[PDB]
RNA sequence: AGGCCAGCACCUUUGCUGGCUCCGGUGCGCUUGUGACGGCCCGUGAAAAUCCACAGGAAGGAAUAGUUUUCAUGCCAGGUCG
RNA sequence: UCUAGUGCAGAUCUUGGUGGUAGUAGCAAAUAUUCAAAUGAGAACUUUGAAGACUGAAGUGGGGAAAGGUUCCACGUCAACAGCAGUUGGACGUGGGUUAGUCGAUCCUAAGAGAUGGGGAAGCUCCGUUUCAAAGGCCUGAUUUUAUGCAGGCCACCAUCGAAAGGGAAUCCGGUUAAGAUUCCGGAACCUGGAUAUGGAUUCUUCACGGUAACGUAACUGAAUGUGGAGACGUCGGCGCGAGC
RNA sequence: GGCGAGAGACCGAUAGCGAACAAGUACAGUGAUGGAAAGAUGAAAAGAACUUUGAAAAGAGAGUGAAAAAGUACGUGAAAUU
RNA sequence: UUUGGGGCCGUUCCUUGUCUAUGUUCCUUGGAACAGGACGUCAUAGAGGGUGAGAAUCCCGUGUGGCGAGGAGUGCGGUUC
RNA sequence: UUGACCUCAAAUCAGGUAGGAGUACCCGCUGAACUUAAGCAUAUCAAUAAGCGGAGGAAAAGAAACCAACCGGGAUUGCCUU
RNA sequence: AAACUUUCAACAACGGAUCUCUUGGUUCUCGCAUCGAUGAAGAACGCAGCGAAAUGCGAUACGUAAUGUGAAUUGCAGAAUUCCGUGAAUCAUCGAAUCUUUGAACGCACAUUGCGCCCCUUGGUAUUCCAGGGGGCAUGCCUGUUUGAGCGUCAUUU
């Protein structure tokens, strides 16, 4: 909520860092078996946890 | 109304996170973690719970001084420093 | 079979006493010297009702002996006790109502 | 390019603290240049260069503290012996090798002679 | 305004500011961007001029 | 300041200039706060921090100079997290 | 020749996949939409304008707690989602954004939880929270080898946690942004803590005067200790008064 | 079990450790706990220049390659079903 | 009748580096020859892996011995006080 | 009076130490039931699983308050066997 | 007669079996004994010129130093003096260090990035107040030191 903790804040930033695609460069490295990400998470779909 | 209008009740964590093992399993009200036995000394396991100590166990981190360990004792637990042959 | 109510009472989470509103433990004076010995004299303040309890209570002010200080207790009132009375606790006090012999 | 540590060893510490102060100074200028720029690797070199400076210093006063310490008992507990907990709390090649006076003798008198057996 | 590390006060970034870039700083303004940094607006007397030592640094 | 209006200006940053911004009345009205009373109780309706005052009189001090900073003014700072 | 995890139609078998049913049931609550223009490849639904209607202040309004986490705002943008559509979107992609001495947390304690001392328990741990305990720190200084001892003196509660709705030190207007503001800008205030100088006041009757009195004042010594008040308080009724409407 | 080595009449991606892959992962649940799926282009990306139709996606040509009856919906490519 | 302790060089154990032979000759097919064929070499090395398809002989290695480096160390062989 | 002793205490006193993890094996405590008995209660499952305490590279044990009854043997563990 | 239904085949589809593979697993054997208050196992958050994860790492942050090899890393960009050399490198080895906040977790606490005490030092005209930096304060127990307490108790005083 608005009045939240620090915790939460830092978790929710990691997320917030996280929660963006791949990169491209390291869709064409060698040996790549990675084509997307599968990490990802929507605050519609799935929650958090915290 | 023991299903569907009851969950619209529910919305107050009786859990929150833990300091020990980041879980989401500290019930305030108790103050006890769930799975890692917080504030308590020891570590909560049992031999019933053999998938959470393979879970929780070692190795599943970073074994920031363990590793190194082996490789010490193999070199038999020197001190000093090289010599520039 | 279950635990009958009687015998849940006795752990008693839920069946423990309502003890907020309750001014205090009605208790006499301590049995020092002055009282085993002579009398001593102290005065009812304020009667009040006290909750859970049908009978009233007189907070009763003394004087301590051995400091300078106003030892104050909790009488349980008898009837025709009132406000601003002087109360004689002691050994050769005199025998008058609300008094301690 | 960069800096190299045995030139470091040989300059003094004040040296050092002015080379470090102005490394950093320059590795401010290269973040608001990176900011201005898409890429910039110059600073991942200054990075690993204000980390030797730091710790060619570290061992600098580690060695003087050591040589304080010298041969003499009690001291501290990062200058000692890491070994391990077990090894360190365990006797010493003297303790163990202690005896009785006894036992002693009855070596001296009677050790494992070495003999053998063909005629 | 800028980007701070997340164990500094406003009394540290004052002093540093002072420091780093010869000024005089009136009163500091921090908050915790939820990218997980620290941001500070910082503003000066009337004296010194914002512009001219952002364009001095050689940002802007 | 803000609000209501009028006028004159311009690719335009765009404005610029003027006036008015007043005096009242009522009420079982609505909401809310509050004051003094009344009624109810085998129900009489939290605590602590914190603050203040008073009793008391340890102590400390004036004269070619002292005492006061609960009066006024003046100076500095006021963190951490949201 | 040897050796087996050796041959499936079934086990309401397991896993995966595929069908007919079937382009079917059906997409029907919440009074309701229409005309034109613009964009765009393309408009029943996007945007604007015009009209007609609704919620009708115990509202489909405006702000918040719990929870959610960046959905907020913008630019681009429609392969998937929005059970039709889609040029739109709480979607996709890339970024930006939350400024406090005064708002809260922090402090206080409530119901209560929970170490210590001690006691039980094979033991994980249990009881208990002032207890059968030697349970501490507060002030003036005194010296001027000198920092802080010694001189004294004082007191004996005797952890800690526990409320973002209880108690509680103090901030308001106007303006401002794509999105923030009792926070930022301008202006005008207050409080706490700590320093300190002048003025003022008072005093040779050494620690103020006036008032019959209720009591008044710009101030106008006062340690230890102790007493008292505020904090600190139900509910309903009608009456009065005030503010806003 | 840990660390390091070697081997097999073992399993060969619905098998064998739950995990040959960013697996104790995503994900679910208040929580204890539960707990997946998912390997293969080609020797080499040479991963389809250029033209044309289309709003575009894509198509048809072209071309690479030994092979597009190998086109990241990629080895072969069964059946059900179409 | 019999005795102790230190040094050194070796040796033992551990760790470990490096060196240690032999065809890429001809023909056919094929995108590629590691295939088929002919001719040869080494072999105390034809174990295994790799490289455009079954590679002893192209590469790493294997086998054989060699030459070192740093540690443990009294297990003992010689020497020295 | 001064100085010892005994016992009990305190110091952010000098130095150290134990705690937790992992737990395949090891030493101990503690302690079931499903089950088998064609039922079931003793019994069996089992002096087991779960739970708790504590170690090592092995542990434990161990130089007989032993076995034996022989023409006597001679710490301990373990394998074959009994 | 078509259409439709069904059947068979060819080609195309859905789908992912079969075949062939294989940095994995499993089982057997051999050998060695190495966590932690000198702060472990684990957790959280964070670090790359361009990364979400994995692996690595800790404000010296995909790593520093030291040693050895001996000129690469590679998706892009960049860098070159770093190439007949105290020297490339996501190299190998690893004996010196760093080791955020936590955790047996140890100043007191904890759903708070909360609240203190001491020492040294700097600034603010400051032993006291504020802030900054550096260093510290857990408990039980052992041995020892110092200061103690108690008619528990001894002697010796005049």
């Amino acid at each position: 909520a608005a009045q939240k903790s620090f915790r939460i804040k830092q978790k929710m930033a990691k997320a917030k860092k996280q929660n963006r695609p791949l990169p491209q460069w390291i869709r064409l490295r060698t040996n790549n078996t990675i084509r997307y990400n599968a990490k990802r998470r929507n605050w519609r779909r799935t929650k958090m946890n915290i | 109304g023991k299903g569907t209008p009851s969950f619209g009740k529910r919305h107050n964590k009786s859990h929150t996170l833990c300091n020990r093992c980041g879980r989401r399993s500290f019930h305030v009200q108790k103050k006890t973690c769930s799975s890692c036995g917080y504030p308590a000394a020891k570590t909560r396991s049992y031999n019933w719970g053999a998938k959470a100590k393979r879970r929780h166990t070692t190795g599943t981190g970073r074994m920031r001084y363990l590793k190194h360990v082996s490789r010490r004792f193999k070199n038999g637990f020197q001190t000093g420093s090289a010599s520039k042959a | 079979g279950r635990v009958i109510r009687n015998q849940r009472k006795g752990a008693g989470s839920i069946f423990t006493s309502h003890t907020r509103l309750r001014q205090g433990a009605a208790k006499l004076r301590t049995l020092d010297y002055a009282e085993r010995h002579g009398y001593i004299r102290g005065i009812v303040k304020q009667i009040v009702h006290d909750s859970g309890r049908g009978a009233p209570l007189a907070k009763v002010v003394f004087r301590d002996p051995y400091k300078y200080r106003l030892r104050e207790e909790i009488f349980i009132a008898n009837e025709g006790v009132h406000t601003g009375q002087f109360i004689y606790a002691g050994k050769k006090a005199s025998l008058n109502v609300g008094n301690v012999l | 390019a960069g800096v190299k540590a045995y030139e470091l060893r040989t300059k003094s510490k004040e040296q050092l603290a002015s080379q470090l102060v102005d490394l950093k100074k320059e590795l401010a200028e290269l973040k608001v240049q990176k900011l201005s720029r898409p890429s910039l690797p110059k600073i991942k070199t200054v990075r690993k260069s204000i980390a030797c400076v730091l710790t060619v210093i570290n061992e600098q006063q580690r060695e003087a503290v050591r040589q304080l310490y010298k041969g003499k008992k009690y001291q501290p507990k990062d200058l000692r012996a890491k070994k391990t907990r077990a090894l360190r709390r365990a006797l010493t090649k003297f303790e163990a090798s202690q005896v009785t006076e006894k036992q002693r003798k009855k070596q001296i008198a009677f050790p494992q002679r070495k003999y053998a057996i063909k005629a | 305004v800028f980007q701070v590390s997340m164990k500094a006060n406003k009394y540290q970034i004052k002093k540093a500011v002072k420091e780093l870039y010869e000024v005089d700083v009136l009163k500091v303004n921090t908050l915790v961007r939820p990218n997980g940094t620290k941001k500070a607006y910082v503003r000066l007397t009337a004296d010194y001029d914002a512009l001219d030592i952002a364009n001095r640094i050689g940002y802007i």
